[PDB]
């Protein structure tokens, strides 16, 4: 009878950097997606595996709500089968992903006057992330022939970099808040159900 | 908000040593990198040295390289500038600076606008 | 980088019928939601229809509900648009569109990564 705490996720006052993205396990609750359906101002709302028209008719063993901030231009990367700094080094969906991706422009919240430089992304990595892998390491990245020994310099780089969210920025350089709902189905009791 | 207080400037003979401190206060969990800049009277400000707060890696301008050591104490919230083999060119007002901004290329910190500045401490290198 | 190519456009009598086709390059058509949009003279791109992966939800614009039928054949990497009982308001360029994802906002052109150049349909009286 108690609704799933989608509010806690979507309406959170603070959001995670994409490199250190956040997870909320959602279980043992009714999922009324009408809280999402009645928002006309999400910039994207796409489901993979299920039609979004069926969400209220469906049950899952759990739902995971991954949330973070990226630039406008990078929101197309939060989809199965994408590549780029975000898909490759920050947050990776599986090719057979079942769930929904929702994003909205957050310039109103995530840009201050001096510019907001708190949100980071990973710029360099030895290899691409597996799906739902998460790396929060700050190992100096060895780009060249020669080793680094945790000291920075030529071909030895800090792996993270601030987004600069200035309120003057173009759409593609404005912050977007993203929530990824992963619908998990196991040989187990369905603990997350629509209101039928 | 952070406040920066330089100390340890003053008079020294060319070929001698001085140690500048800068104490960071306010929202100190926000420090990404620190810098020292100098500005001789009537000449434009110049980058001296930068240190990444996490990791502690240093970038230096070519004019001070091998003479100056930037270093910091995360615990005591303080960045140091060890000035050895002082020269006439060194004479200037020294400013420490803080940015909350993470740049992958440590060299960026030479040219990148910092967020907060000290009032400065005067250094003066005697004609022996 | 799917490419889409529309066809079947041309001249047709009011009341007449016409089937547009769109073929997608690539070997993953099964995983693409296919849509048709159109642009009539002096108007924006307007949503016409869309089909989910299974075909199992289809969508239609208000103006075309009843008259137009969208369908897909995965074997031929083709989406179809059967247009029946055609009106002059149907005169427009028909654009085929595709995305991996099925949008709640299925009428938004921004919710589709991939777009054909369009086939011209003209309805006379
Ligand atoms: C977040 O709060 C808004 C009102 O500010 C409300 O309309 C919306 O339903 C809430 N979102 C969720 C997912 O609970």
């Amino acid at each position: 009878t108690n609704l799933c705490p989608f509010g806690e996720v979507f309406n959170a006052t603070r959001f995670a950097s994409v490199y250190a993205w956040n997870r909320k396990r959602i279980s043992n609750c009714v999922a009324d997606y009408s809280v999402l359906y009645n928002s006309a101002s999400f910039s994207t709302f796409k489901c993979y595996g299920v039609s979004p028209t069926k969400l209220n008719d469906l049950c899952f063993t759990n739902v995971y709500a991954d949330s973070f901030v990226i630039r406008g231009d990078e929101v197309r990367q939060i989809a199965p089968g994408q590549t780029g700094k975000i898909a490759d080094y920050n947050y990776k969906l599986p090719d057979d992903f079942t769930g929904c991706v929702i994003a909205w422009n957050s310039n109103n919240l995530d840009s201050k006057v001096g510019g907001n430089y708190n949100y980071l992304y990973r710029l360099f990595r030895k290899s691409n992330l597996k799906p739902f892998e998460r790396d929060i390491s700050t190992e100096i990245y060895q780009a060249g022939s020669t080793p680094c020994n945790g000291v920075e310099g030529f071909n030895c780089y800090f792996p993270l970099q601030s987004y600069g969210f200035q309120p003057t920025n173009g759409v593609g350089y404005q912050p977007y808040r993203v929530v990824v709902l992963s619908f998990e189905l196991l040989h187990a009791p369905a603990t997350v159900c629509g209101p039928k | 908000q952070v406040q920066l207080v330089e100390s340890g400037g003053g008079l020294m003979q060319a070929g001698g040593s001085l140690r500048l401190s800068c104490a960071v206060s306010g929202r100190t969990f926000s420090t990404a990198a620190m810098g020292w800049f100098r500005q001789a009277p009537g000449k434009e400000r110049e980058f001296v040295a930068a240190i990444r707060w996490s990791g502690g890696s240093a970038y230096y301008a070519d004019s001070v390289k091998g003479r100056f050591t930037i270093s910091r104490d995360k615990a005591k919230n303080t960045v140091y500038l060890q000035m050895n083999s002082l020269k006439y060119e060194d004479t200037a007002v020294y400013y420490c600076a803080q940015t909350r901004v993470t740049r992958s290329l440590l060299s960026d910190y030479a040219t990148w606008p910092y967020d907060y500045w000290g009032q400065g401490t005067q250094v003066t290198v005697s004609s022996k | 980088q799917v490419q889409l190519v529309e066809s079947g456009g041309g001249l047709v009598q009011a009341g007449g019928s016409l089937r547009l086709a769109c073929i997608a390059s690539g070997r993953t058509f099964h995983s693409y939601v296919m849509a048709w949009f159109r642009q009539a003279p002096g108007k924006e791109r307007e949503f016409v229809a869309a089909i989910s992966w299974s075909s199992t939800p289809t969508y239609y614009g208000e103006s075309v509900k009843g008259r137009f039928t969208i369908s897909r054949d995965n074997a031929k990497n083709t989406v179809y648009l059967q247009m029946n009982r055609l009106k002059p308001e149907d005169t427009a360029v028909y654009f085929c569109a595709a995305d991996r994802g099925e949008s709640y906002y299925y009428t938004r052109p921004t919710e589709y990564e991939f777009w054909g150049q369009g086939t011209q349909v003209t309805v006379s009286s």
